[PDB]
């Protein structure tokens, strides 16, 4: 029972070929823009008006002629058409004198717009110059509905045209587009005209050209570009794009040059997802593309890797093979989120990005995909709103998350095979939910890898068309040699009975046979429950889920979680690193949804005194968290701080003054950010004076620059107690950064000072007009109030005063106010917090509605009442040591 | 697309 | 003896030339502006000192010069100069070391301001972009006297000048003007210069520029300037304008395009009147010049394309001639009036807007200008308060009526020679009244259009000088038979003889021979009375305005009133539409004002079970209208209802619930918007359930969206006893809408819910702000939010009284709008008590309020409350419900 709609088009008339062209006069700061298309289409059924997409646009003509052979051949003119559009369905309509008779015909139309502001159609965007000037360019994004923005189209995935686009510009600009340029013709004055290379067979929504005065660097059939004065952190997108198109090639055994002859990498300076993967000309905002080793983060460094590698593995995965209808998204966001970290290690092997993928994909789609309001991976949309909807952490991340489970369950070699048949099945057409299975099937069609009797069809529809994933429960019937496995569905939130029945792959380990790194011993669960006969003494633990791979929970007895945490206070790396930072994670979840005893999960992470690897730290972090967040204004929240100091002060045997040695790894690298980060939140007086002293090294001349892989602490611990001087180095040296990350990185750190008037001031600097985008100015906000509960009195102190809420709500918006009365609302724990809360809102007066002002309360007294309530008595009362 | 973060 | 003032500037020195320089950082939301003028002047007496206008301006600095070879010449400077400014009569006066003699002279100053928040002078105005952020720019409004807010000048109409105009900005944005763009210059790191072309000869209040970040669209010569996320809402004005002036052009002979090289029109989203006929930039509020076929109604349209038509035609009537002082401002609003229609139909030939003058201006202009208290159309001023206070509707209306009167009169052909002399003549200049009837007299000089002793200005002075209008008695001998004819002023309210004769032309017509389409036949009365001899039966009515062209009301004898009335009876259409409509407002008129038997003028409307045409339908709403809200809560008032019950049903055969056909004309439309409108208010099922299974369709998916041109009927009623989710619908729709004029069509559609906890909760969202990403009301909006509750009906007022009873609840209402504003929605809730039972609500408002109120405004309330009341016992309201003794 999904009701959808009548937003889609009829379904009497298909394109064929679109001739675009389109004129701007962008360098000149003009934003409006005028084009042509000849469209070439099929008529199915005769009709006397044909039905396409238009939001915004302005027609000024419009003919239609026939052509009586093909699409060679000349066309004959039938007569000027009449234009109307639906603004609600978007759909423009065309209507001839005459009814045409199947078969194919040519509309012609012009047309005028305007360049968006708001990053979405053909847009402005800008930068400014070494020499202070800001200069435009003309950039484009349609994935969702916003071809349509940028000439009239039948703007739906399923409806793949050929497109030859020629763009008439400034002599002085440069146009790229998805296909080569065919040839350049000077005109007038001042212009030219760029014309492209006709396009594959492909969809509107990748559709993308830019006009700019940016500059190129390349390798081969390869560019990056970028305004001229981010040339010199181009290079490392250059790297990364050469190696991970090579191992995409060889892997899915289809060569992207297959299909073309070139593939540009752009960076945008205004750009509202992180990427767009165009066929052949792939956008970036700034962050995820730029690197310079001076000042950017191993992070940083992570955040381009992986997105180029999301981008490129979308040429096969969306490009070539496009979901017939967004139903169907997953098909590119799910390969893209998988083959993000896999391509990537594939190119970069010995860096262990493959790591990354537990807790930065699983078990961050677990946490999302618990909650009652998560979807089904097969959704249905209508609407344009209900279209971006579905770009959520289901087509994403879970995807990503059960398409690796199927992965290890079919074997690498058969894995690719059963790619390679999907996209070369569907190549240059749309998918469907089938169609992938189908691929996969065929690649093991006799190989008898799975039961008898069972499809890869199957399984994915247990996993496809339901929300959300089961926990899979694990009791032993112990001396006495069995064991019982079930299955239910996990909420985060409460236990509610379910009718669906995932068939799950398991397999288990033992601890005298503790080997987690063989795939062959797949099990299956068709039903709610089974018994499992075995041969596992009382004595020996047992865990199911080899590596997290499969997307399930795992809950045990407390018999075997005691077994478990026993053994892993005797030896810490006894069992697989990524099965202890399964471990953590479900034990935390497990005890937040009541399925398990929160005093067991507690105790179970105890064993972390011992731990000194990457995967459980990150894992734990999380819980820890929590746990800090709901702690931190009560009085309970001392001994929180040394239940945690009991868990970290061994492993704060590492470096964080100067830890960068060359030698020293990706993985140890997130490592030190997250134990050094808990360390400086305690007030580690070691971690708090080498940070401080740093920042004072690099501000006076005294050192060097603090090592980027280590600043993003440094620079904000190190700030809590710092002087004026340091304070004023920090905010000079972000100011005059052109550099976006780092920019952001330097405004959060700036954030963490503990001096109120400092922050105060620094708010100042983000109201009135320095050089701040307007997400820089949101910016400094957020890091204020993120900073620690100093920062949010200091920005409650500063909105009490009614001229000052007067600056701020002139220069950001009013509901940058509200997005900064909930954070503050989130962060309220206590009674003396809760009257500073109430005593702003009603000092606000009429800027909080009732409705507002009810809400910011019920969030707040959600967190005076956790302390408390049965978590938080039962918490308290763990943290009763001695 | 790749979503911000 | 009218007496005024020392308002006026000292008559010592005039203009020649303004060169203007502005800087303004609006871009950045810097509200303060710095300026340079260089002023070329004549000194005509021998003077130390030179005095001109300047209200709000601070100067730094000023000098004087010498121009011995003229204006070409070189400057000598005289020296520094003294500046005070006298803040009463707005004076600055810069007084010379020395006393200079007649000649030229050359004054700078420079000064600097800040930018108005009232959208007054050159202020400051905003939108809301497409990505949330909001933007400024800088506009100008000079009209009346609100020039001497920008720059220091001799702001009075009578002494034009050239006037050339620069302005520094930021890169990123785009300044016009009156004139054409001469040149750019960029500045500094982000700074520009535009400079404009030198004007023509030309007051200070048609002075334009505007500094923005809007785009454009064009047309030839022609552009349409926007913000951009209106962009598509821009085509029907940038169409209109082209054939508009075009028409203009031909019909006046003299192309706009003689002395400019392009008009551009501005949409600015901050605007205090409809729109400014500024000389090259005509300036307009959104709801004037966008239109989006989607959600825009035909009144919506019908507003744009009169608006357009109106400013156009201030271009030559306003710019080119312009009043030489505000004494004869009906030079300006009176020809824009007339050709708001005129050039238009002859724009849009076929769709009928031409029909629409007869009530929307002829009638409109006769209400008022039957009260004592109107103004003769030539009628002198002297502070910016009194100037201001002549822009109403003798101005506007009465004069373009009086107008459309000499225009038929003279005929098309003489009246077009005529307005071409009158231009050309003073072209450039000043105008002032016996200047125009020169220019129309000179096109039939000698031509024997006119009796023999007569001018065309000795005729229109008789209209012109005197206040108000007449009603011309018509008193029948039915046997000889022969008609005398009498003239005596009329009022709305009283029977007072006046010695004032007007020259009245008059035409006439009987039932055997009923042309009402021609105006050759033009007679005059030019004494109090005369007998017309004649050659009419007895048993034929006869009816004496042609197409109520002429500017007077028309009474019969009661048996040729009920002459008329029978025949209507028979055939309906047997008398011209717009005649019928002017009976019918007559009929109204001369009942309230005692001139005429309520029972005759009641008799008379019976016909109009038959009627099906736009004007006297329109015309009987406001007869209707009026007797409604005397009756509504009286115990008589069912008997009205099934009076008007026996008027429509018949009409309603039209389609309401899906009305639009494409082939359903603009006075169609008008036409089923009254009727459907009355049978809801007389909660007919049929309309009430038609409407609100339309909104329903469209608020659930079940169907489409309610067409444009019947929402306004259907988004109201359909709302009335509609469920949260319909409420809720609209109420989003609202505030998504980008669109100010579909704004406050659903603002005032959300008014109709009869539940009284929707309209509290609603009225609610008006005080204070809104919800997260959320949006909220202008000013203005806020405001008509209370205007839509207590307009909705007996209900809204209900919930409005329940509302304010709550203490806590007056404070928020105060803080966010005025107390003005509570002040006036106490007095709506008074005009609307008709009962024992409100009357009592009130009085317990009043005293809930306590020290709201004083005792003056609380006496006030229960005066024009008991008003009401004593009503239902007057002689009218008594003769009124007896008449209602229907069979
Ligand atoms: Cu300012
Ligand atoms: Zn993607
Ligand atoms: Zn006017």
């Amino acid at each position: 029972q999904a009701v959808d709609e009548r937003y889609r088009l009829p379904t009497t008339s298909i394109p064929i070929h679109y001739d675009l062209h389109l004129r701007t006069e962008i360098h000149r700061n003009e934003r409006t823009f005028t084009g042509t298309v000849g469209i070439q289409l099929q008529v199915v059924q005769a009709t006397d008006k044909l039905v396409m997409h238009n939001r915004g646009l302005v027609m000024s003509s419009a003919k239609v002629s026939s052509l009586p052979n093909g699409v060679t051949g000349a066309p004959t003119l039938i007569g000027d058409v009449q234009y109307s559009t639906d603004t609600t369905f978007e759909h423009i309509t065309f209507t001839s004198p005459t009814i045409l008779q199947p078969g194919t015909y040519l509309l012609e139309v012009a047309f005028q717009g305007r360049l968006a502001t708001n990053d979405d159609g053909f847009y402005v965007s800008s930068y400014v110059a070494d020499n202070g000037e800001r200069r435009y360019l003309a950039t484009t994004q349609f994935e969702s509905t916003s071809a349509r923005m940028a000439f009239p189209c039948y703007d739906e995935p399923g409806l793949k045209a050929t497109f030859t686009v020629s763009i008439t510009h400034s002599l002085s600009y440069k146009a790229i587009s998805n296909m080569p340029q065919k040839t350049t013709t000077d005109i007038e004055t001042d212009m030219r005209t760029t014309f492209f290379e006709k396009t594959p067979a492909m969809s509107t929504y990748l559709l993308a050209f830019v006009v700019s005065d940016f500059q190129l660097r390349l390798s081969g059939a390869q560019r990056v570009y970028v305004r001229p004065n981010a040339f010199n952190e181009a290079t490392f997108a250059l790297e990364a794009g050469v190696k991970i198109l090579k191992v995409l090639d060889d892997h899915l055994g289809i060569p992207y040059d297959t299909y073309m002859p070139k593939l540009d990498q752009i960076a945008i300076p205004d750009f509202a997802a992180g990427a767009m993967e165009n066929w052949g000309l792939v956008t970036y905002r700034e962050q995820a593309l730029l690197f310079n080793p001076a000042v950017s983060t191993y992070r940083g460094k992570t955040n381009v890797a992986t997105t180029i590698a999301h981008e490129y593995a979308h040429q096969w995965f969306g490009n070539l093979v496009s979901p017939e209808w967004w139903e169907y998204i997953w098909l590119n966001e799910g390969f893209a989120t998988l083959y993000e970290f896999y391509a990537l290690d594939m190119a970069y092997p010995g860096q262990e990005y493959w790591e990354l993928f537990n807790q930065q994909v699983i078990q961050y789609a677990m946490g999302q995909d618990g909650q009652a309001s998560t979807r089904p991976m097969n959704w249905n949309a209508a609407t344009p709103g209900e279209i971006s909807a579905l770009f959520d952490r289901v087509a994403y991340d879970k995807s990503g998350s059960v398409l690796n489970m199927m992965r290890h369950v079919l074997g690498d070699d058969n894995w690719k095979a059963g790619l390679k048949a999907y996209l070369t099945d569907r190549a240059l057409q749309g998918a469907v939910d089938e169609q992938l299975y189908a691929g996969l099937q065929s690649a093991i069609e006799g190989k008898g890898v799975l039961p008898n009797g069972v499809t890869v069809a199957q399984i994915m529809r247990t996993w496809t068309n339901e929300a959300g994933y089961p926990v899979l429960n694990v009791r032993r019937s112990y001396d006495t040699g069995d064991v019982i496995i079930s299955q239910e569905r996990f909420y985060n939130d409460r236990k509610v009975p379910n009718t669906n029945i995932w068939m799950i792959p398991y397999n288990y380990v033992h601890q005298a046979k503790a080997d987690f790194n063989e795939f062959d011993d797949f099990q299956w669960l068709a039903t709610k429950a089974a018994r499992i006969e075995t041969t596992v003494p009382a004595n020996e633990w047992i865990v199911f889920n080899k590596q997290q791979v499969g997307y399930y929970r795992v809950n045990y007895d407390e018999h075997n979680w005691e077994l478990i945490t026993n053994a892993l206070h005797e030896n810490w790396a006894s069992i697989h690193r990524l099965n202890r930072a399964q471990l953590i994670d479900d034990a935390y979840w497990l005890a937040r949804s009541g399925r398990l005893d929160l005093r067991v999960a507690l105790r179970f992470m105890t064993y972390l005194r011992n731990e000194r690897e990457y995967a459980p730290w990150t894992a734990a972090n999380v819980a820890l968290t929590y746990f800090n967040n709901r702690l931190r204004g009560t009085a309970e929240y001392h001994n929180f701080l040394i239940f945690v100091d009991a868990l970290i002060e061994d492993i704060y045997s590492l470096l964080t003054i100067d830890a960068v040695s060359p030698d020293d790894t990706l993985l140890h690298k997130y490592l030190v950010q997250t134990i050094s980060t808990w360390a400086c939140s305690m007030g580690y007086t070691d971690c708090l004076m080498k940070t401080a002293a740093l920042l004072k090294a690099e501000a006076s001349g005294t050192g060097p620059a603090v090592h980027p892989d280590i600043a993003s602490v440094t620079y904000c611990y190190g700030m809590r107690s710092a002087l004026e001087s340091e304070f004023q180095y920090l905010y000079r040296k972000m100011m005059n950064s052109k550099n976006l990350a780092e920019r952001t990185m330097l405004i959060d750190s700036l954030g963490c000072s503990n001096n109120k008037e400092f922050l105060k001031a620094f708010l100042t600097t983000a109201l009135g007009s320095i050089n701040y985008r307007a997400d820089e100015r949101r910016r400094v906000v957020q890091a204020i109030y993120s900073g620690g509960r100093t920062g949010v009195d200091a920005l409650i102190e500063f909105l009490m005063d009614p001229a000052l809420v007067n600056e701020f709500v002139s220069t950001l918006s009013t509901s940058t106010l509200n997005s900064a009365l909930s954070a503050i609302a989130s962060r309220t724990n206590n009674v003396e917090e809760m009257n500073k809360l109430n005593a702003l809102i009603t000092a606000l007066g009429s800027r909080v509605n009732s409705q507002t002002a009810a809400n910011l309360r019920t969030t707040a007294q959600a967190n005076l009442d956790w302390v408390n309530g049965f978590e938080g008595l039962m918490l308290s009362n763990f943290l009763a040591e001695a | 697309a790749a979503a911000k973060a």
